[PDB]
């Protein structure tokens, strides 16, 4: 599985190729990513939070979103495909929502009133958009 | 001298033969089928060298001893 031995190599089936290695890599963060938010949003916002972590989580959630974002950007301007417009979409849109949620998660375990409905359908929402973004990264 | 020599009892309990040889391929080829789903699916930028070195190297352990202890359980007694 080492030894190629062809004399006419076609670019546009080595163009496919390196299409599918790139989109395997975003999927893995992207379901990394989402894995990561769900498990510190589900243990450090228990009953106390002090937006110490939960800052952390966040500046590890931007970190990995601009990784994300230069990959997209890789593979918008160098492969021959597309594979910009739904991801950047998909992009914006996970961001912006777990920034959302993160915000909204933070909000309630640090003040008066304890949000559980709210808070079951937050995490329901963004299971929903996640199911969405499944749906539309094949 | 004859005497003070000790009866020679196999290493392994014979009875214990079959249990060994079952487990030991079953894992064994597990791991095999593994490393041939790998070498279909990945492409040529998705491989790693150590990972399939290493499959490669516990399902062949594994593989040699459950066929080891096949071959002598069917009598042969290798
Ligand atoms: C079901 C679960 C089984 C569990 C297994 C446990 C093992 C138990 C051992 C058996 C116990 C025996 C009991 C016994 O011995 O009783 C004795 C009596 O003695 C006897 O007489 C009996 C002796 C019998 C011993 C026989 C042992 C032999 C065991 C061999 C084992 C088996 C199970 C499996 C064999 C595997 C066969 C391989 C098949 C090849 C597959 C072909 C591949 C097809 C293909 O090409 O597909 C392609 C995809 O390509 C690939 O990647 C495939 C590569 C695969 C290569 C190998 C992988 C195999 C892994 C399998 C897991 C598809 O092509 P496409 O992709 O579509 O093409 C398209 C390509 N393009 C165009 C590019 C798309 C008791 O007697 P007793 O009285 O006790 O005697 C003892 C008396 N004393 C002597 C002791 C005195
Ligand atoms: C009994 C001995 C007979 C000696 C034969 C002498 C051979 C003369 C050498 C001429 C040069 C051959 C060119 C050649 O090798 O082409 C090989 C495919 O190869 C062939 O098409 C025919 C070559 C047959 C030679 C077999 C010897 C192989 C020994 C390797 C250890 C690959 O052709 P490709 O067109 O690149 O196939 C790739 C197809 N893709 C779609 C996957 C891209
Ligand atoms: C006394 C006991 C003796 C024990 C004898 C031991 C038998 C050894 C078995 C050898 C196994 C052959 C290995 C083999 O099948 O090669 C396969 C190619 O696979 C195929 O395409 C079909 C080949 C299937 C043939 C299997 C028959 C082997 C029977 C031997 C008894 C490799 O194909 P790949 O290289 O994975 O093709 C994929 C190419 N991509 C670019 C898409 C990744
Ligand atoms: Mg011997």
């Amino acid at each position: 599985v080492r030894l190629d031995f062809s004399i006419t190599k076609d670019p546009a089936a080595e163009a496919r190729m390196k299409v599918a290695c790139i989109t395997e890599q975003v999927l893995t963060l992207v379901n990394k990513r989402i894995g990561l938010y769900r498990h510190f949003d589900e243990t450090v916002n228990r009953y106390k939070q002090s937006r110490d972590i939960s800052t952390l989580n966040s500046g590890k959630k931007s970190l990995e979103t601009e990784h994300k974002a230069l990959t997209s950007e890789i593979a918008l301007l160098q492969s021959r495909l597309k594979t910009e417009g739904s991801d950047l979409c998909d992009r914006v849109s996970e961001m912006q929502k777990l920034d959302a949620q993160v915000k909204e998660l933070v909000l309630k375990s640090a003040v008066e009133a304890e949000r559980l409905v709210a808070g079951k359908l937050k995490k329901d929402t963004y299971i929903e958009n996640e199911k969405l973004i499944s749906g539309k990264r094949q | 001298e004859l005497e003070a020599m000790s009866r020679y009892t196999s290493p392994v309990n014979p009875a214990v033969f079959p249990h060994l040889t079952v487990v030991l391929l079953a894992i064994g080829m597990f791991f095999t089928a593994w490393f041939f789903v790998y070498e279909v699916t990945s492409t040529k930028y998705t491989r790693d060298i150590y990972k399939e070195l290493l499959i490669s190297l516990v399902a062949s352990l594994f593989m040699g001893f459950g066929v080891l202890f096949l071959l002598l359980w069917v009598g042969i007694y290798v």
